[PDB]
């Protein structure tokens, strides 16, 4: 569809949920011992999120009063520091977290280095991001996908802490009603109204996107599911984004 | 919609949730920099110019700053349009051509200001924003480049490979999150016509219009292309822009003692 | 003990030998700052609890930067200690867990920076110092993030991986590197008990101590931890500090006008 | 001639000229694939140039009257933007375009970690470069000879939109005059009024050369030059710098 | 003991004292031939002291009245230096020197792109250093310690222009009565007074430290000390510093 | 000479073209920075000297801003001396020495700046300039480190690895650049002798002389060395320096003043 090149055709991105990371060491551990195993056998930049101390900023900083604006970058702080805290789990296997000028300009330098990089999935959008909302809009899940597309990439799997997307808020008031949808697409999710586990802003750079024709959400609490969803198996629910072939 | 049933929320629903939206929405809101005006100097409309457009701005900013305070973003120009074409043509994606947009803004702004640093006015990078100059009288203005930081992360426009947030919407963001007062757009027109005036010897001039109406008129006469315009019915708080020539000697002494020159575009 | 003296040790001797050390101690002291006062606005304890205890605090710098030169840092508070117990959690050592401290310490100078940008008042990184700011009236006063910057290199406790050196004794270390005339932590409460008063319904108020009774009381009262009651005996400049409770309206303002609220802390 | 060591003897330095980028697809596309064969046989540092937009940013820094030292850093910029165009069309080979103090510091790391990096030709003068023109003379044919004599590089070839040197500009007033020389010397060439494709500063700067012997001009927009002039084979301008060897 | 996980354990870091750099060529030349030589052999961070130009910053500092954390920074530089210089001579191997943030945060990509990087051994405590002494107390041997414990290295060598410690200064007035300690413990040097080839901080690090049981000193001075220290031979002061295995 | 006919110029031809070169001599010439002092203060001739020389130019910068607009660059002295004698003895290039300089330059700003923190005088780095600082009475001053910024892309020397262009250079291309309308610089000697004054008991004075005489006259006395000799032939706007002796009490003032103390040294 004349659509820009691919700039690392052969890259896996995978984004790793913020209330994954708050899990702490007993999620941790698990994901930290499969990405592990999964480095001889893809080219990854893993890119994590931001989880509840992200809602703890938000609540300081919106009883202040602060722009949407002031929150994106307070957010995007803490989703750097799950960034560190995964690369130093995987340091001896010579992966270290890169900020986002070098995820930017110098990742394929660092991923002919190494067999993985971490960096933040949010968007360095900052004092510049988008009105409307009192939330930053761009978030995690938005910046990883940003940056699979930009890239080409292979793909984009967002792992989660739950199997994936659901009718309603599986942990919320209606959680009994709640049923799992293992493939939707970002149009579909779009027109519908309520809470989904990935950002609403996602579904929007899905319909501008140039490559990514399905990002698998999956959730990472269940060993085995990142390694699966990397071949293309199914295990989690699948987002088809609009792209097609060219 | 206390603090406490925000804080709940914030902690137990996604961030998407229809229910903390609406009690994030109900948060008080601080204004940054509420005494300030953001000007944006247009890339291809005055800095691209030269001398004869720069100087008589560089006097208005100088005077100006006197009993306004400013913070004065440039544009990128003839010199981002050439980069553009080049990776456009080699299949590059906008989060490419928007890093190279960037470059130039920055060469405008570092042009600019070299021509104000005798007046005490820095040119600025991080907080835009600026504090220190911008409380002081013997300075109260800075200049800072308009691109907005979005780099590899920019948003593509719907077709197209050519980033749709340029130096008009970050100037324009940047007034929005500081909460500003004012935002002017300083180009090369008088201001808002019924047709573009360059290809057009009978276009007619627009004192006065909303978003809804510009695109109800279907006007493509892009002083200022939609994206902007979208942000600005969106805005918290810069709800109206207004668009003035910058060749015109005075003109931005003039709107900023609350003159109606241009063209008053409104949110709603 | 002259400069020769000292020149010839420095040059011929390892630079642990006693007699360079004294001769090195003997040398004259230049204070770099003398004039400002360094305040530490509570993280946990003042930012994490919002706009109820941080705008009076903010109106408290605003008013007090007319009649006084400040350096005013932050803590860190609930987001740290989450950080510090997942990165615990999975075996992370001490100078792991600082560096995730620091972003936290700077999210609140952030925030608190951008209420005090429209007064002027600039967050600085570097040089904490900032040299100009602290030297203007309309300014007088700038933010800084209160870790020390030890990063990985931080010296851990003798047990257990949390960092020892927080944002007390960066704050702390900061006024006795510029040699400034005060330290104010600024916390929530009225200042040191003879137990800890949110935990015991019987603390009796101690006005003022040396860290020396402190320790022969045994106190267990960390308003202040330790490690910072220990830099404060080595300091050649700062060798008292006060402890003042935020939370109580113009608190701030009387300790910077010489009044003895809260707890004075002295090195001996 | 108790020179100073090299640093890198095992690199090689190509030189891009930024009006063979400001070509565009019809020359850039090409070149890559040249470039991209060539990274299995040399270790390469691909400096880029300016250009034509460095020619617009003097017309208007003139304009406003602004000295040589606002010019250099503001065409550097150019520089800058053609090596991260030809980086990105190269991601895909491993190759990252870096930054000035990473050419200058940490070139031998990148070049352990990928075989290629791109980097400004322009050297980082800037406010500090020479009075005397109205135009910065430390462009981007001398930034990329001062690094590779400095590193002691193996070779250093500038890669142009014409076959080389000519007796006057090839595509001026004076073309139809204009005989090709195969061959020349730097002292030579020095001592001659008129306009080159070499920066004249190149031509002081191999005076006080200590290792580069050679450096070939070669047209970049014929498939095969660049690849030849790598193995030493003469398909340009020779130009001796008047080094010798030890 | 419930000790922090080893983020590299595979590390060995090295320690130059600034005084072997002051040496210049004649010390540094040999140096460089024996860490060629390891790198194959290793994994090496190789940390520069600072040596007598921070002396010299010191006599001008403290004359000017400066405080110890003025001094802190300044002396930092001169480690920075010598590491640019030990680098430079190893560039050719592919190695670089790498800025304290580097090693911080991304010492592990670094190690996987080339065999060593040089890195300054000085902390960055700068302004934030400790009052007591006119003098920085944490300096190129103590952050070289901290750092080797943080990440849980294989070890630290510590390479000095003496054999190792003795009893008195080798090169001082009591130089008579010196006596070579061929083995030591952190805590026995603690308890005398006197000076030392080491930073009296190291022991009080050493004291609190988690992974390293041991820290030779070696002399540099000596070609292939530094390799038989690396493999665990004793061929200087061996310092135990009381952390016991798990 | 139009802007239509240099443009084309700029278009069409190489920039070696010596149409081009002449179009762009007869460009305007904008100063960025005209009531601005350039004042370079020696590394080995003074701050290595420590308190004796550098407490009284402290003074005297402190009282001289009152009246004059300073930029204080530094230079670097003897330890850069002592890492161009073991890197040269290594083999290193020039453009390696080059780095290791300007450390030291770097280790002087941060000392002298220190002394002139409370005074609001900042150290600065990029922008050596600095708009801001340079426009308040209450400021008027900044210190910046002399070396230039070539590093690896140091310009060898004829012979030798030393580094040509050093902190004399360094200020004075700044000077330069900036448009200032005098450059300082303040070394240990009463100004230029027709010997080395401090290796022959019997140097003549010279208060002014223009570099073709010094060269003509064969001039060793390297109180400036040949490389920023030439820089001032080639220079736009700054076409005489003067070499004033720092160790005097009040020489700078004096310079500043206007009076003829030390050595001018003009272009032509
Ligand atoms: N329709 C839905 N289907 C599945 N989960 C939902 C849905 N709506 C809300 N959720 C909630 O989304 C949660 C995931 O929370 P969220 O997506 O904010 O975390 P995260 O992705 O880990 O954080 P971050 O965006 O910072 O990385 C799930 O645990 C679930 O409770
Ligand atoms: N004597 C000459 N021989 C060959 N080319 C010449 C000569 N004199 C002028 N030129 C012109 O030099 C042109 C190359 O332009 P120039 O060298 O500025 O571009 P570039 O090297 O690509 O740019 P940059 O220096 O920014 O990389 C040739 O196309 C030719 O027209
Ligand atoms: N007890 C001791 N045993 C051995 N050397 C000693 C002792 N006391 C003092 N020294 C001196 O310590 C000197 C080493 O000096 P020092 O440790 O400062 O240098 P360095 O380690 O090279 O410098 P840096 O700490 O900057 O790297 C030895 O040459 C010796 O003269
Ligand atoms: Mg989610
Ligand atoms: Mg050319
Ligand atoms: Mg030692
Ligand atoms: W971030
Ligand atoms: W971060
Ligand atoms: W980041
Ligand atoms: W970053
Ligand atoms: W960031
Ligand atoms: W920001
Ligand atoms: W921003
Ligand atoms: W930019
Ligand atoms: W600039
Ligand atoms: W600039
Ligand atoms: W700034
Ligand atoms: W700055
Ligand atoms: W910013
Ligand atoms: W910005
Ligand atoms: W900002
Ligand atoms: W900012
Ligand atoms: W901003
Ligand atoms: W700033
Ligand atoms: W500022
Ligand atoms: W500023
Ligand atoms: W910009
Ligand atoms: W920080
Ligand atoms: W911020
Ligand atoms: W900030
Ligand atoms: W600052
Ligand atoms: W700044
Ligand atoms: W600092
Ligand atoms: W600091
Ligand atoms: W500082
Ligand atoms: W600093
Ligand atoms: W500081
Ligand atoms: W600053
Ligand atoms: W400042
Ligand atoms: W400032
Ligand atoms: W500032
Ligand atoms: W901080
Ligand atoms: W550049
Ligand atoms: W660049
Ligand atoms: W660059
Ligand atoms: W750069
Ligand atoms: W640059
Ligand atoms: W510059
Ligand atoms: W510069
Ligand atoms: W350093
Ligand atoms: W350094
Ligand atoms: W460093
Ligand atoms: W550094
Ligand atoms: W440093
Ligand atoms: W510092
Ligand atoms: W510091
Ligand atoms: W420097
Ligand atoms: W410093
Ligand atoms: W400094
Ligand atoms: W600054
Ligand atoms: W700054
Ligand atoms: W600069
Ligand atoms: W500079
Ligand atoms: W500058
Ligand atoms: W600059
Ligand atoms: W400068
Ligand atoms: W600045
Ligand atoms: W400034
Ligand atoms: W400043
Ligand atoms: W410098």
């Amino acid at each position: 569809g004349k659509r820009p090149i691919r700039l690392l055709p052969w890259l896996q991105v995978v984004k790793i949920g913020g209330r994954v990371m708050d899990r702490g060491a007993d999620a941790i551990l698990p994901l930290v011992e499969e990405l592990r195993k999964l480095l001889p056998e893809h080219r990854l930049l893993i890119l994590t999120g931001a989880g509840v101390r992200a809602r703890h900023v938000f609540s300081v900083g919106l009883d202040l009063g602060l722009p949407v604006g002031s929150l994106a970058p307070l957010a995007a702080s803490e989703a750097g520091q799950n960034g560190h805290i995964l690369a130093a789990m995987l340091a001896s296997e010579g992966v270290s977290y890169v900020e986002h000028p070098t995820v930017a300009d110098q990742l394929a330098i660092h991923l002919s280095a190494t067999r993985a990089v971490v960096g933040s999935a949010f968007p360095p959008y900052h004092h510049h991001e988008f009105p409307g909302s009192r939330i930053p809009p761009h978030r995690a899940d938005t910046g990883a996908f940003l940056l699979a597309d930009a890239f080409g990439a292979a793909g984009l799997t967002i792992v989660e802490n739950v199997d994936g997307i659901y009718t309603a808020d599986p942990n919320g008031p209606d959680r009994g009603q709640a049923r799992f949808l293992p493939e939707t697409s970002a149009t579909d999710l779009a027109k519908s109204e309520g809470p989904l586990p990935v950002d609403r802003a996602l579904l929007d750079v899905m319909a501008t996107a140039r490559h990514i024709e399905r990002v698998q959400v999956v959730n990472g609490l269940v060993p085995g599911r990142l390694t699966a969803a990397l071949r293309g198996e199914h295990v989690g629910t699948l987002i088809r984004t609009g792209v097609r072939p060219a | 919609n206390s603090t406490a049933e925000l804080e709940e929320l914030l902690m137990q629903r996604s961030l998407t949730d229809p229910q903390l939206q609406a009690a994030a929405a109900a948060a008080a809101d601080f204004r940054i920099l509420p005494d300030a005006t953001v000007i944006k100097i247009g890339g291809q409309s005055v800095i691209d110019r030269g001398r004869a457009a720069v100087y008589p701005l560089v006097d208005e900013i100088v005077a100006a700053r006197k009993n306004h305070k400013l913070l004065i973003g440039t544009g990128a120009g003839t010199r981002a349009r050439h980069l553009y074409s080049i990776a456009a043509g080699l299949g590059l994606p906008a989060g490419v051509l928007a890093q190279l947009g960037s470059s130039v803004a920055d060469q405008n702004a570092a042009m600019l200001g070299q021509l104000l640093a005798k007046h005490g006015i820095p040119v600025v990078g991080g907080a835009g924003l600026s504090a220190v100059p911008l409380s002081l009288a013997e300075v109260n203005a800075v200049v800072f480049s308009g691109m907005p930081p979005y780099k590899l992360w920019m948003r593509p426009a719907a077709e197209g490979v050519i980033p749709p947030y340029r130096t008009d919407a970050g100037c324009f963001l940047l007034a929005e999150q500081f909460g500003c007062k004012q935002m002017i757009f300083v180009k090369d027109e008088d201001g808002l016509y019924t047709a573009n005036p360059k290809t057009s010897k009978d276009a007619t001039f627009i004192p006065r219009i909303s978003v809804d109406e510009m695109k109800a008129k279907g006007l493509h006469d892009s002083i200022l292309e939609f994206p902007v315009l979208d942000l600005l019915q969106s805005a918290q708080h810069v709800r109206e822009v207004q668009v003035v020539n910058g060749l015109v000697p005075g003109n931005l002494t003039r709107a900023l003692a609350g003159e109606h020159v241009g063209t008053i575009i409104t949110a709603s």
